[PDB]
């Protein structure tokens, strides 16, 4: 990062990589699908699993199509 | 002299209107190319501390002595790099400011022209100015 | 009956979404028309300048020709 | 930002500012520099609001 | 200000005759005699015109034609300093939220959250009676 | 000149504050002509030799916060401050004189899920002393900030607002003291 | 004379730009910005709730919903779709224009103002947190009758998150009202007197006085209310008289409440009108009496909603809910003749404001034919009802929504929503709400009442309930291309370097650059009637308007 982005760049620690964001993204849907396996009969929980880890995979995806194509940096 | 719908207010700012349905800018490119360029324009500039411009227009029968003239028109013309490109003249003139000197522009500014000129036979008038920014502020030092 | 139900409320949206898009999304916008190198430059001269960094005597320049 | 709103003669609108430091040609003020401290932004911690005066 | 205080008479004026016509036309036929709720509700409502009608038409006799009340005035006849408006406050919203503390304690009946949100209410309302008033601290 | 723009607020908003109070008005209305011919019922017995000097000394708080107003606009802080700490004390004597009253009403059996008359006497009269409550949090809140910068005319704006939900108070207990200790 | 532009405007401020200003705003452009995020959020959750309920009422038999959660969906959805859309955006779009439509710096109390919109989001979701409990959210109906909402009837904690959620909203409602009365009468410009305002303004000042009257009787008998399920009170108690009681007070609020969401969407199409016919707005100063009249008619008209009750003096409220309708009528006069010899160019602000005149009107003759008790002994708590509601609540809230977003975007944009993406969500809409409500006219006259979760096939209602199922999918699917449109034109719209986009602006807010600076105004022309910017712009009509301003 620089001034412009994070005016204190040169006070401290400002800058996270991307890749660290995006794999985590994707390990946090990761570990919610997973937690589908469990003793619990019941499905409402699972579709809410379902839902949040789809909305992550969602906007991973869409950080890295629009990193990829330069819009964003 | 106003067009019509443009009023001269009590501090000098002229109020202008549009009719419904048409636009104010209706630059002759699309939205997305437009992006792109303000996207090089705006970040090369950021990495090079040297502020970038891009003129589409004449340029007179002598097109080295015209861009000068232009480049005093964009905000601090000391530090401001200037590509200038007519598309009836078939010609590509580069200036900058005296700040600009000895921080490594003399080696790209062939390196933009011919870049820009290259897309230039292509038929690609944005792509080829994005060209030439990338590669003019990607050579081109902080301060 | 209970499968035409179910078509209507699932197709008819969906169908009706599609013909009406059709209608206006092929028009053409207020946008102008990309201009064209064979075509001569009839629009008004464009100074472009970017913002950053936030606030003569020429030190040269290079020239060229296409 | 003083928070005090001042009509102009023409009709412009414009909020008082209170410079922190040196001031250039006319009213604006040059920008100073970050130095890692809190930076004042209610004008009654710079003393504005005076002393309701002494006694009990 | 005399069409403003002129805006609110005239409202007072028709619910005053509404109030009193409706009273007395409940009283002689409606079943029941005279509807309380109903009738109490129109009668305190030409207060709220009442009350401020009668505020702006003293205000209005004091004040001289202002620059937003003359037919024909000039924008420079408004030059000068308008008054002092926050530019920020963050007091606000720690309002709302020590305000739906509160309320939710009352929803769900519990004493130690409703003591809470009021305690809550009350320190939020004090930053911002205080906020631009609060001194240079003495050290 | 200029019109008060904290007053204009104050008083408009007052305004609708009387709408709040049409509310509950109505409740005690609806359930009077409901009553039947007992209004107070058994075993309610509304006593005037508590009522009566607690509704006096509301109404002589507004004599002293009238008094506060004069000082504000005059420019003495400190004469603002000696007739509206008067004024809350006066103010807090009805809140406790108030609470001495439900007190023995509770006793005697009346209460709010006691009775319908109940109800209504409660939540009306409760709703107002969490007014005069409210009221006397403002009248700490404003004394406080007279120590805190000097009395400019912004301040001095403060106190009069402060005094018109004062005097609304007090002007809709008197309505509250007529039509429940003598319309029965 | 060359000037150095960027190629395009910023899509985006930096990191940080917007988070701590959410939060610590007075600004009342970017708080009227944060309402319509919220409230198009809510109107999207409410609008989710009655696709839950019209896909259910599709086939008769309980499909996938069970009573009581139905009972829910209604109530929760009306709560949320007037009180949390269609209340909120009325002060939404106030603190858009209306500073600077009077020529404002800002509102008169900014910290106020700033409150009420965090006090009114915590109300609304306090409300809708009754989901998320074991029994549910409420299911007695918006209109909350009593005893149902009594602790006997109404035991779990849905209902009284219910009413604490609406009482917090109602506060941030009345401050809101409180800080537009006080801007309009202080906060004037010079030279801009009080028949020099636009209708908009004036509505906004008229619907604040209704605001005052409605809702603080509704906080003191949702409190009244309150005690019942708590203290075990008898306000509301049936033989104490309480059920006509509850009904009084909340028909007192509801129907000055439905006016608050009207008159202001009244003034928006009273904006829009004037600025694509090329024409002053006809009968300014009949408009503002008509505005007035409504206002004062909507307090004595109360029980007309109690017809069905046997309990009201049946001919003093339909002799004054008849007298309402003259001037309504006047106003659709006044708008018509705005058109009438202009010149319209059918924008998409303009085409969303004519669509409101043809779906008002139907919904407004239905109103008529309740007013007369004979006629509403048979539709009262029919769906002939919920026909007439979405007919006059859609013309509004919705249409005119649209219409004066379409109108506002470039001014607190900088930018133009498409027009093509405009011109098929207007359809699409318009084409939803027609086939979804124009059987259910038939429906309620056919022997169908209102809060039905299920119904015999017997009953003959299955073909009707099926084709309002299908249009009302479409106005699910005509959000999309709203939704797209607001997304994509923000960042990548086409920009505005005009202070008027649409040219024939009347109102001051078409003299400042588009998007205004921090203080609205970096200068102010003379104001001399109710069309400043149109004079300014134009000032070779100056004498033209004035000599041909009476027929
Ligand atoms: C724990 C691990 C868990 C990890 C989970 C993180 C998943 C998030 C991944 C991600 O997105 O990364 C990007 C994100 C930041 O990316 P960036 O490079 O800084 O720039 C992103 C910009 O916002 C780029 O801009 P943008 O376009 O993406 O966003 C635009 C817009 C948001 O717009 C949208 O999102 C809507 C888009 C809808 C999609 C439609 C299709 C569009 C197709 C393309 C068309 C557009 C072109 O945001 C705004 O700025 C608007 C402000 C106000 C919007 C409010 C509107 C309300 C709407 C209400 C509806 C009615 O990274 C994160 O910050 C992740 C946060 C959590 C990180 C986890 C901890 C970090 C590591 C910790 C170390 C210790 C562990 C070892
Ligand atoms: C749930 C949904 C809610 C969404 C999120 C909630 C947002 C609300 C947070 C508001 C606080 C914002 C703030 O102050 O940030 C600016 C502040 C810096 O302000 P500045 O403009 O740089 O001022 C420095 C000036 O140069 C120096 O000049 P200056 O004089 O302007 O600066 C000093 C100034 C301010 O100096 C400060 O920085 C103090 C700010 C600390 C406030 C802590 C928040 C609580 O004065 C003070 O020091 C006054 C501090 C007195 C604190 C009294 C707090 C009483 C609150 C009672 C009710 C609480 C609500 C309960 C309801 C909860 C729900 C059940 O940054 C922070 O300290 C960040 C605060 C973030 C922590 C909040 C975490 C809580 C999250 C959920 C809460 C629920
Ligand atoms: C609810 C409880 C809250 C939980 C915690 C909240 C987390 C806040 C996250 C945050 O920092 O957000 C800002 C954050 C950016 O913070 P920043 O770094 O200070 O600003 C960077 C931008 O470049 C800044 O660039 P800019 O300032 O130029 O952005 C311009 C524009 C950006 O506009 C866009 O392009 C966004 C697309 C608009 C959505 C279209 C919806 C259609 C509505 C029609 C309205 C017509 C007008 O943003 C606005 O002006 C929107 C203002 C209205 C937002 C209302 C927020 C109120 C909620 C308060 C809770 C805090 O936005 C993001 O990038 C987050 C993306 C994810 C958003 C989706 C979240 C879904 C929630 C539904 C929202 C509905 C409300 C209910
Ligand atoms: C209830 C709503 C009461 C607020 C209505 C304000 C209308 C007047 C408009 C105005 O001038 O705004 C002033 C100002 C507006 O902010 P601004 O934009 O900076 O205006 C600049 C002014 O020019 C700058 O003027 P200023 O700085 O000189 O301050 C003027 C202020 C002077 O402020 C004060 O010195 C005392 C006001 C403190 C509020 C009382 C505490 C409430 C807590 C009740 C606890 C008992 C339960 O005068 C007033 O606003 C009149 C208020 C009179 C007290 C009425 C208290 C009713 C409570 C009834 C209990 C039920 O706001 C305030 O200073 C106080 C507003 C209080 C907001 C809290 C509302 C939630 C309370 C929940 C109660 C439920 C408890 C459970
Ligand atoms: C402003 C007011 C308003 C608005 C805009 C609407 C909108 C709609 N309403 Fe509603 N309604 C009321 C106000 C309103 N309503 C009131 C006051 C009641 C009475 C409450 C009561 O009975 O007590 C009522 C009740 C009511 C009834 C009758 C209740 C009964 O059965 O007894 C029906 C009929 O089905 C109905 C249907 C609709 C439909 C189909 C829409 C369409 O407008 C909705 C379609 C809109 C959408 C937005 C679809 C959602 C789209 C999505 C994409 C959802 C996705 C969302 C997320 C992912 C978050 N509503
Ligand atoms: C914007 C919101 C809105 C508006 C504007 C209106 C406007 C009107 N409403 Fe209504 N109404 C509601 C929202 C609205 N309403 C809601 C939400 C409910 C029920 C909610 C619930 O119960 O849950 C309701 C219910 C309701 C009832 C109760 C019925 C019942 O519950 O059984 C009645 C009774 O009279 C009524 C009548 C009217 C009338 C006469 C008008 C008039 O103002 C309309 C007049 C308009 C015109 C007349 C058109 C213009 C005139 C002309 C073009 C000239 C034509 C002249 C003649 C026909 C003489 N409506
Ligand atoms: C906040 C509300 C506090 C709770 C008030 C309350 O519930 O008190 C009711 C209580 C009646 O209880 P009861 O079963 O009759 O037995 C009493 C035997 N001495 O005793 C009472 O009746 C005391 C009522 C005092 C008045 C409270 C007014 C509150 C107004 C806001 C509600
Ligand atoms: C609780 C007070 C009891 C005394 C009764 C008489 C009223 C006079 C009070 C004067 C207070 C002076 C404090 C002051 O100026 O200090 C100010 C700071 O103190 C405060 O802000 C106190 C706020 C109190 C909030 C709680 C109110 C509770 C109300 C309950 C009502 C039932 C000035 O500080 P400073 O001079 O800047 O150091
Ligand atoms: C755009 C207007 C749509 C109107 C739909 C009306 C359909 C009526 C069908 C009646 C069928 C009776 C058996
Ligand atoms: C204001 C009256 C509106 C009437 C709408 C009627 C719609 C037609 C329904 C036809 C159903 C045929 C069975
Ligand atoms: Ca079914
Ligand atoms: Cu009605
Ligand atoms: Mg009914």
């Amino acid at each position: 990062v620089d001034v412009e982005d994070v005016p204190s760049a040169e006070w401290g620690w400002s800058h996270m990589p991307i890749g660290v964001m995006h794999i985590g993204g994707l390990l946090s849907a990761a570990f919610l699908l997973v937690m589908m396996r469990g003793n619990h009969v019941g499905h409402v929980e699972d579709w809410f699993l379902i839902g949040f880890a789809a909305v992550i995979v969602a906007l991973v995806g869409r950080n890295w199509w629009l990193r990829r194509r330069g819009w964003i940096r | 002299d106003l067009p019509y719908g443009s009023a001269l207010t009590s501090s000098g700012r002229i109020s202008a209107v549009t009719e419904p349905g048409e636009l104010s800018v209706h630059y002759p490119f699309p939205t997305m190319d437009l992006v792109v360029l303000d996207d090089a324009l705006k970040y090369g500039s950021r990495a090079a501390k040297a502020r970038f411009a891009v003129y589409i227009g004449p340029l007179g029968a002598d097109t080295a002595a015209t861009a000068r003239e232009i480049l005093a028109n964009v905000p601090t013309p000391e530090n401001a790099v200037l590509l200038a490109v007519s598309p009836d003249q078939r010609a590509i003139e580069v200036v900058y400011g005296a700040d600009v000197k000895g921080r490594g522009i003399e080696s790209a500014a062939p390196l933009g022209v011919s870049a820009a000129a290259a897309s230039f036979k292509e038929g690609n008038l944005i792509d080829g100015l994005i060209s030439a920014v990338r590669v003019m502020s990607a050579g081109v030092s902080p301060a | 009956s209970t499968a035409l139900t179910h078509g209507l409320i699932g197709g008819v949206p969906l169908v009706l979404f599609a013909v009406l898009a059709l209608i206006f999304l092929t028009r053409k916008g207020p946008h102008p028309d990309t201009y064209k190198m064979s075509d001569p430059w009839t629009h008004a001269p464009i100074l472009w300048a970017a913002e950053e960094p936030r606030e003569v005597v020429i030190g040269g320049g290079a020239s060229g020709k296409w | 930002e003083t928070g005090i709103i001042k009509r102009l003669p023409h009709g412009a609108y414009v909020e008082l500012h209170q410079p922190l430091g040196p001031v250039d040609e006319h009213g604006h003020p040059i920008p100073l520099e970050y130095a890692g401290a809190p930076l004042p932004k209610r004008m009654n911690k710079l003393g504005s609001g005076g002393a309701p005066g002494t006694g009990s | 200000m005399h069409i403003e205080a002129r805006l609110f008479e005239i409202l007072t004026a028709f619910f005053a005759l509404a109030a009193v016509v409706y009273a007395v036309l409940t009283a002689m036929f409606a079943t029941g005699g005279v509807e309380w709720a109903g009738t109490t509700a129109l009668v305190l409502t030409t207060g709220l015109t009442l009350i401020t009608g009668t505020f702006f038409r003293f205000v209005a006799r004091r004040l001289d034609t202002r620059p937003e009340d003359y037919e024909d005035a000039e924008i420079s006849d408004g030059a000068g300093e308008l008054g002092f408006f926050a530019p920020h406050s963050w007091w606000p919203i720690l309002i709302s939220l020590s305000f739906s503390t509160a309320a939710v304690g009352a929803a769900l009946w519990l004493p130690w959250l409703i003591a809470a949100g009021v305690a809550f209410v009350i320190t939020s309302v004090c930053g911002l009676v205080f906020e631009y008033y609060w001194g240079p601290e003495k050290h | 000149n200029r019109p008060n723009m904290v007053s204009v607020g104050t008083i408009v908003w007052l305004s609708s504050e009387l709408m709040f109070f049409a509310g509950l008005f109505a409740m005690y209305f609806t359930a009077r002509a409901q009553a039947g011919g007992a209004w107070p019922p058994e075993p309610t017995e509304l006593n005037l030799a508590l009522a009566v000097p607690v509704t006096l000394v509301l109404i002589a708080s507004s004599f002293t916060c009238q008094m506060g107003v004069f000082a504000a606009e005059r420019g003495d802080v400190f004469g603002l401050r000696r007739w509206y700490v008067i004024t809350f004390l006066m103010g807090l004597f009805f809140v406790l004189g108030q609470g001495y009253e439900y007190i023995h009403l509770v006793e005697h059996g009346t209460t709010i899920p006691g009775s319908a008359y109940g109800s209504v006497f409660y939540l009306a009269t409760g709703f107002h002393g969490l007014h005069v409550i409210g009221g006397l949090v403002a009248f700490v809140l404003l004394l406080a900030r007279t120590k805190m910068s000097k009395f400019t005319p912004a301040q001095a704006t403060a106190a009069i607002v402060v005094s018109y939900y004062w005097h609304f108070v007090d002007i809709v207990w008197i309505a509250l003291f007529a039509t429940i200790y003598f319309v029965r | 004379e060359l000037e150095a532009r960027r190629p395009f405007p910023e899509r985006m401020g930096p990191k940080g730009n917007l988070i701590y200003k959410l939060i610590t705003t007075t600004d009342h452009k970017l708080i009227g910005i944060m309402y319509c995020v919220v409230c198009f959020a809510f109107f999207l959750v409410g609008g989710l709730m009655a696709l839950f309920m019209r896909t259910e009422l599709a086939m008769p038999g309980l499909q996938f919903l069970s009573n009581e959660q139905f009972n829910q969906l209604f109530t929760m959805h009306g709560t949320v779709m007037l009180l949390f859309y269609a209340t909120p955006i009325v002060f939404g779009f106030a603190n858009l224009v209306l500073p600077l439509q009077i020529g404002a710096p800002d509102v008169a109390f900014p910290r106020l103002n700033a409150l009420s919109f965090w006090l009114f989001l915590f109300g609304a979701l306090i409300a809708i947190a009754g989901f998320i409990t074991p029994g549910g959210a409420a299911d007695f109906g918006w209109t909350a009758y009593s005893p149902l909402t009594d602790a006997i009837h109404s035991p779990g904690a849905g209902g009284d998150l219910w009413i604490m959620g609406l009482a917090v909203g109602g506060l941030g409602t009345i401050l809101g009202g409180v800080n537009m009365i006080t801007t309009v009468v202080c906060m004037r410009a010079p030279g801009m007197t009080m028949f020099r305002m636009p209708i908009f303004t004036w509505n906004i000042l008229v619907t604040s006085i209704l605001v005052l009257i409605a809702f603080p009787i509704l906080t003191a008998a949702l409190f009244g209310l309150a005690a019942d399920r708590h203290l075990g009170a008898h306000i509301y108690d049936p033989a104490n008289g309480g059920v006509l009681l509850w009904q009084h007070l909340f028909w007192f609020f509801g129907h000055p409440e439905v006016y608050i969401i009207a008159l202001p969407f009244f003034g928006i199409v009273s904006e829009i009108f004037p600025v694509f016919s090329r024409k002053p707005i006809f009968g300014y100063t009949t408009l503002i009496y008509a505005t007035l009249a409504i206002a004062a008619l909507s307090v004595a008209v109360w029980a007309h909603h109690m017809y069905a009750t046997g309990a009201v003096l049946l001919p003093f409220f339909s002799f004054m809910t008849f007298l309402i309708a003259v001037p309504t009528g006047i106003k659709f006069f006044n708008w018509i003749g705005t058109m009438w010899k202009g010149q319209l160019t059918f924008e998409t602000p303009m085409l969303f404001s004519v669509g409101f005149l043809i779906t008002f009107l139907l919904g407004g003759l239905s109103g008529v034919l309740l007013a007369s008790p004979p006629l509403d002994f048979h539709v009262t708590d029919s769906y002939f009802v919920i026909a007439h509601f979405h007919y006059v609540l859609f013309g509004t809230i919705v249409f005119a929504t649209y219409a004066g977003i379409y109108f506002w975007f470039p001014k607190m944009t900088g930018r133009l929503l498409d027009e093509r993406l405009g011109k098929l969500h207007f359809w699409l809409t318009f084409i939803g709400f027609h086939t979804t409500f124009l059987v259910q006219h038939w429906l309620g006259d056919e022997g169908m009442p209102r809060r039905y979760a299920d119904y015999l096939p017997t009953d003959g209602f299955t073909t009707l309930n099926v084709i309002s199922t299908v249009g009302a999918f479409i106005l699910g699917v005509s959000m999309l291309p709203f939704v797209w449109n607001v997304f994509k034109s923000w960042r990548y719209g086409e920009p505005v370097t005009v202070d008027d986009p649409w040219g024939y602006g009347n109102s001051l807010e078409w003299a400042t650059s588009c998007p205004p600076p921090r203080h609205n105004f970096t200068e102010l022309p003379r104001i001399r009637s109710e069309r400043p910017a149109f004079e300014l712009h134009y000032p070779h009509m100056v004498e033209r308007m004035r000599a041909e301003a009476h027929v």
